[PDB]
């Protein structure tokens, strides 16, 4: 029983996820998605300077 | 003089407009990426310092 407890602890250190870290990464990538979407939508409007010159 | 064959004001306006467009594209890239240094064009010593800190 002792050894089972210690070995399950050891395995958990390797296999399981950390919620405190992974939620932070998720929120960071959410914000980056919104920023990149805005920036790409603004980037697709660059060829319209030619209509002004034309 | 009143000339038709050469227009210098247009040449200078073209160069200013090109400079402005280049600056805007650079800013757009930096906001899309989230990083100040995207190449070694930007900051060369900071690139190496940051590679070591990343290691």
């Amino acid at each position: 029983a002792n050894t089972q407890a210690n070995v399950a602890d050891a395995k958990s250190r390797i296999v399981d996820v950390d919620f405190a870290k992974e939620t932070s990464q998720m929120t960071k990538n959410q914000v980056l998605q919104q920023t990149g979407s805005a920036m790409l939508a603004q980037a697709n409007q660059l060829p319209q300077v030619a209509l002004s010159l034309l | 003089a009143i000339t038709v064959n050469t227009n210098v004001t247009s040449l200078k306006a073209q160069k200013n407009l090109n400079t402005s467009a280049s600056d805007l594209a650079t800013s757009m890239e930096r906001l899309s990426s989230g990083l100040r240094i995207n190449s070694a064009k930007d900051d060369a010593a900071g690139l190496a310092i940051s590679n070591r800190l990343n290691s």
